[PDB]
């Protein structure tokens, strides 16, 4: 007899690249194959779906690229800490909606079991203001 | 001049069944039975139970440096009569229970107990003209506390008001909150939440995490109960745990080896401890992430490439830090079986010290003065008593010994709370207007102070108009369902709770 | 040969008349709280005993909260207060 | 008994790793060994 264990929370970032440009600096990309590959949004879109511009099932084998905070690793780390993890695209959406996740939002991770990350609500933000609230009443998106 | 003298207390222990112990000259015990009311005053029927030359079969008394816990068994004879009836044969009537003990050798010792039993959905009663009993026991703060279970919000309340005002008990005991002041300090919000848990319970938890003390103590002439919480061990303790009684030396003196059965050891101070590698998870600390915990002492090595690691959980908050604990070792555990309540040492649990002049024990070549953590006491009436008393006392005792360098509090299992679910609205002023009918403000400091989405806004982050780890200590103002808290609600209630800004949001 | 009403035969065989519980004359307060905004009544109301001739306790509340959803709170999930009963227990060393 | 140093430091502190070798004959015209290292 033994213990299953039990879930634990992970916060980290989505980068793409490394030398990032600036006209660059907030887009998106989704990587194909636990290799740092550019993927497509096709190609998986199993025979319902080809095709009209709608995903059914919200498919796996899509992945996007987080940073870790880096102590999380033996000491010998010859390596960048780079979890691929699937894709909930249903976080910044509506069915309406489609704004997929940009580099540099922190976001909670669970580890649901041994090799099965998921990734539930985000923390961070790109537009407030920065007074008093008696001076303005900002309301809006940013774009692209 | 071993078995003639091994054997010897084997016929000792056999002479036990009729109790041939020397040097008890007479030892009786006395237990009052009180009624307590509907508003937990006493009443009368020697106006009570009372006894005497024991109808009583078989009584378990343990003692923590808190509460007292055990069991009751005695007899009364016969059907029927009112003195009888209206006790024991009711569930939820409160009893308080008066025992005292003397002890006669040149000289008596004592001991007192007040202790209070009820309970719901068990009485037992037990027959063949004869009829058995049965009765637990506790300390009187816990057994009326634990049969109480509110759940509700206070605001700007030091915690010694909380129990103050929750605590209706004064014909019987009182708790002395005036030496601690860690519990004097005001919060400026508080969640009561006794949701599938004892408020008693409660009481520790919060008591626990602010490391207090509590002492269980009776004045022996005359009974009176009164708590203490200290955060420390001082003479102000010691002015009033002065043991009242004399013949009160130290030191383990040589009429003790008449009187043990077994010295038995729990667990001691090792010289290996295992690493415990603090971890918290967080992108954006600009700092160590992996840290050591600390250890209280040194002289201790450690293992070699064996890890416990500490996450914590990593919520949308501004992360805080760091929850500074230790890293808990073994102590110093003597278990002391003996015959008898020992002669010539202070056998009451004070929190003091206890010479070390010698090396009868297992103990310890290097540890100076000790102390008493517990005792246990099984009463049988003997066999011979058993018959007269059925047709018309042995004792075994055992004692916790700990450290006193390694004095730390001692604290039972209880229970850690579990959510629930409020919910309530948003307003900012009172005498809102209309064109100022849906607007948003954000709040500083737990006041109604206009604050900004800036000034905090850590170093990394001045300035694009992004915040990450969406900060705290920003406040919004949300009104409650208004029955959540006292009746003396002089109150406006708005509990100020922080942000998670990405709930009507996208990262755009 | 079915008779009632314990008869003299009975006194040969018992071992044992054992109590549990009985009638008491003391329960506890169970105050209902439903966490509302916008409901328009009482919030706080008290649960109702199936019994009288008990007296209660004083200043000794047991809280009985409900989970608030989404969903437009019904009520009220109407409930006792289960209080103790009459119990004896007879050993005896024949079917009597 | 007490006191020596051969049994002080051993069972006198908790965390000690400590080996077990148990050897078992059993002679009966033979003999079979169990042996244990725990």
């Amino acid at each position: 007899k033994y213990k299953s264990f039990s879930n634990f929370y992970i916060n980290g970032r989505i980068t793409i690249g490394e030398n990032v440009n600036n006209d660059s600096k907030k887009a998106y990309k989704f990587f194909k194959n636990h290799k740092p590959e550019e993927s497509s949004i096709a190609e998986f879109q199993e025979n319902g779906e080809k095709g009209t511009s709608a995903i059914l099932n919200s498919k796996a084998d899509i992945l996007y690229a987080i940073e870790i905070a880096k102590e999380m690793l033996s000491d010998k780390s010859s390596d960048k800490p780079i979890i691929y993890l699937p894709l909930k695209v249903n976080i910044n959406s509506a069915n309406n909606q489609f704004i997929p996740l940009r580099n540099d939002d922190i976001i909670l991770i669970e580890i649901q079991s041994f090799t099965k990350g998921e990734i539930i609500e985000l923390i961070s933000n790109s537009a407030i203001s920065t007074k008093k609230a008696q001076q303005q009443l900002l309301q809006r998106q940013l774009l692209g | 001049i071993n078995k003639t003298i091994i054997k010897q207390l084997n016929k000792l222990r056999s002479s036990l069944s009729r109790g041939y112990n020397n040097v008890l000259q007479k030892q009786e015990i006395t237990i009052n039975i009180k009624p307590i009311n509907k508003n937990f005053e006493l009443e009368d029927i020697h106006n009570s139970l009372t006894l005497k030359n024991p109808h009583i079969e078989k009584l378990e008394v343990c003692e923590n440096i808190y509460g007292i816990n055990g069991w009751l068994t005695f007899d009364l004879a016969y059907i029927n009569n009112h003195k009888d009836f209206n006790f024991l044969l009711s569930p939820n009537q409160p009893i308080l229970l008066d025992i005292q003990i003397n002890d006669s050798f040149h000289h008596k010792r004592t001991t007192r107990f007040i202790a209070i039993g009820f309970n719901s959905n068990s009485i037992d009663i037990h027959e063949n003209g004869v009829k058995k009993f049965k009765i637990q026991f506790h300390d009187p703060l816990k057994a009326l506390w634990t049969k109480h279970k509110p759940s509700y919000i206070a605001l700007n309340k030091s915690l010694d008001d909380i129990f103050k005002d929750n605590f209706f008990f004064d014909s019987l005991f009182s708790l002395d909150t005036n030496k601690s002041n860690n519990l004097k300090i005001r919060i400026p919000q508080a969640f009561i939440s006794t949701v599938n848990r004892n408020f008693y319970d409660f009481f520790i938890q919060q008591l626990e995490q602010n490391k207090c003390y509590l002492k269980y103590f009776c004045d022996k002439k005359s009974g009176k109960v009164s708590y203490h919480v200290v955060d420390q061990v001082d003479n102000d303790l010691q002015r009033n745990i002065v043991n009242s009684d004399e013949d009160l030396k130290d030191k383990l003196s040589p009429y003790d080896i008449s009187c043990f059965k077994k010295q038995i050891l729990i667990s001691n101070k090792s010289n290996f401890y295992v690493k415990e590698k603090n971890i918290c998870p967080d992108v954006t600390l600009n700092t160590q992430r992996k840290e050591d915990r600390k250890i209280s002492d040194t002289l201790v090595k450690p293992f070699s490439s064996i890890l416990k690691d500490n996450l914590q959980s990593v919520e949308y908050i501004q992360s805080n830090n760091d929850d500074k604990q230790e890293i808990i070792t073994t102590g110093f555990e003597i278990l002391l079986t003996s015959r008898n309540t020992l002669p010539f040492l202070d056998t009451e649990i004070t929190l003091s010290k206890l010479d070390n002049d010698q090396n009868y024990l297992l103990g310890a070549t290097d540890i100076k003065s000790l102390y008493i953590s517990q005792r246990k006491l099984l009463f049988k009436r003997s066999k011979y008593c058993s018959k007269q008393l059925y047709e018309n006392h042995d004792n075994s005792i055992t004692y916790k010994i700990k450290d006193y360098s390694n004095l730390t509090p001692e604290y039972p299992k209880y229970k850690s709370f579990s959510n629930f679910y409020i919910n309530g609205r948003i307003t900012i002023g009172e005498n809102v207007n209309n064109d100022s009918k849906k607007a948003y403000k954000f709040f500083k400091n737990h006041k109604p102070e206009e604050s900004s989405i800036a000034e905090f806004q850590e170093n990394g982050e001045k300035g694009t108009s992004a915040i990450l780890n969406s900060k705290a200590d920003i406040l919004y103002a949300i009104e409650i369902a208004k029955e959540m808290l006292s009746d003396k609600s002089s109150d406006k209630p708005i509990i100020y709770l922080p942000l998670k800004v990405n709930i009507n949001s996208a990262n755009n």
